[PDB]
């Protein structure tokens, strides 16, 4: 192990924490409280960014001076890829797209893309890769984002065979498009059965995938702590957003119920306690105002 | 005919400017805002002035409404009578603001 990535100080803003990030998609929503929970400890983070730099911003603050390297990549481009990762000890994956664009459909964000990464990550020598499917991800299923999820996650798994895939349910959170979708919908109630997860138990337990070297190889499933149906849920969110953009797949997505599988460790076994809805969706729905509970399963 | 096409052409002029201003930077998709004073959230203290100069703008401007004939006034016949009334409902005006004056009405907003 090399003396520049030992780590340093006490865990703080100026200390070295080891970590070597590469983290692909860090101007989203997941990204952005992974490169805040990343750089509170002191660790280089690499953002490869595909946007304008100004929405890159918010990143900036995040880390000690130096601590947070932009650079420029494209999803076809290997090359940027490898520029991006050459010197990371760990990359974690988090493109992600609800919609298929002109550009760039479902089969280039979750098939093609994290398997360019996941490539040229192993060739490079990256020790540690992460990536970032859904729970409901299955071949058979009804929408063709967690179809081609579900091929993404096995061409990373046939192509880093130590990549540590993370099944988040329906994360929740400020910036999420969960309960904000809900409290913006102003789509109906069936017998849809969701656990959502918070979004930061999923950044704890992709950091503490990070530092366990026994999450190599795992698959983990980030489920929140109840059950709920889909309609209760909606309703719960109309209850306390105090209220009385979208397309076919997201419906076939909000009414696909959350699965279980119990043969999948999740947040517990990377030590992380989830954190139920009730605590946070005040925090996440006072924004949208101008509560009893809802009902477990 | 040609007053009522002029006013509903500014009407439509001034809604499809305040459609534009309202709802053109709609279309941009920058950023959901997380939480969008002197005081905090106390209630509005009623003040007695602000209400004391619009009662004393409204008396005033009734007696105004009696001056406003004059211009047409000045072309009668009986003159004399005309301009004694005229200076009559002038001087009652003064007499209100001299009453307004001395009895401490225009006072903090004078
Ligand atoms: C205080 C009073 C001030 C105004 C006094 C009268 C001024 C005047 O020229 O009046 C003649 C006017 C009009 O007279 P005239 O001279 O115009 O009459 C000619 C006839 N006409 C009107 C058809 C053209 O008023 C009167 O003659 C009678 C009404 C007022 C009488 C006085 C009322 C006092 C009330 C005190 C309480
Ligand atoms: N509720 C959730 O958020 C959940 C998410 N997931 C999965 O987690 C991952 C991350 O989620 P999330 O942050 O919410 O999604 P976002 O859409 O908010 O973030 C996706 C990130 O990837 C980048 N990106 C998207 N498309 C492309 C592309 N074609 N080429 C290059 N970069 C691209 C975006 O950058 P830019 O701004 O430049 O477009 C952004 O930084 C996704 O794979 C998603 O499926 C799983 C379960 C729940």
């Amino acid at each position: 192990l090399h003396h520049a990535v030992i780590p340093h100080g006490k865990g703080g803003r100026s200390s070295v924490s080891g970590i070597v990030a590469t983290v692909f998609g860090a101007t989203g929503f997941l990204g952005r409280y992974l490169v805040n929970h990343l750089g509170r400890m002191g660790s280089q983070v690499i953002v490869p960014y595909r946007c304008e730099p100004y929405d890159t911003m918010h990143l900036r603050p995040m880390g000690d001076l130096g601590q947070i390297i932009f650079m420029d990549w494209n999803g076809r481009d290997k090359d940027s890829i490898r520029r991006a990762v050459e010197h990371s000890n760990v990359v974690i994956n988090l493109v992600g797209r609800e919609w298929e664009t002109k550009n760039f459909d479902f089969e280039d964000v979750f098939v093609k893309i994290p398997q360019a990464i996941a490539q040229v990550s192993k060739e490079a020598g990256v020790e540690k890769f992460i990536h970032i499917s859904h729970l409901n991800a299955d071949i058979k299923s009804s929408s063709k984002y967690l179809r081609n999820k579900a091929v993404g996650e096995k061409e990373v798994r046939e192509t880093f065979p130590e990549a540590t895939i993370i099944k988040p349910a329906d994360i929740f959170g400020r910036e999420d498009r969960f309960l904000n979708y809900f409290a913006n919908i102003r789509s109906l109630g069936k017998k849809t059965v969701k656990q959502p997860v918070y979004i930061v138990d999923v950044t704890k337990g992709i950091i503490n995938a990070i530092k366990d070297p026994d999450a190599r190889g795992k698959t983990f499933a980030f489920v929140g702590p109840n059950r709920y149906l889909l309609f209760d849920l909606v309703q719960y969110v109309f209850a306390v957003a105090h209220r009385p953009w979208t397309t076919r797949d997201k419906v076939e997505r909000i009414h696909t119920t959350d699965r279980t599988l119990p043969h999948l460790p999740g947040l517990e076994d990377l030590g992380v306690q989830a954190t139920p809805l009730e605590l946070k969706a005040i925090e996440v729905l006072r924004r949208h105002r101008t509560v009893q509970p809802a009902k477990t399963v | 005919m040609n007053l009522m096409i002029t006013l509903l052409t500014n009407f439509t002029l001034a809604t499809l400017l305040v459609t534009i201003a309202f709802w053109l930077p709609q279309l941009n998709v920058y950023s959901e805002k997380t939480s969008p004073d002197p005081m905090g959230s106390a209630r509005l203290p009623f003040s007695m002035k602000f209400f004391l100069v619009a009662i004393t703008f409204l008396l005033f401007d009734l007696e105004i409404a009696l001056l406003l004939p004059l211009p047409w006034a000045s072309q009668t016949t009986n003159l004399n009578t005309m301009l004694t009334m005229a200076l009559l409902l002038i001087f009652l005006l003064a007499v209100s603001l001299a009453y307004e004056w001395t009895q401490k009405g225009l006072e903090w907003t004078e």
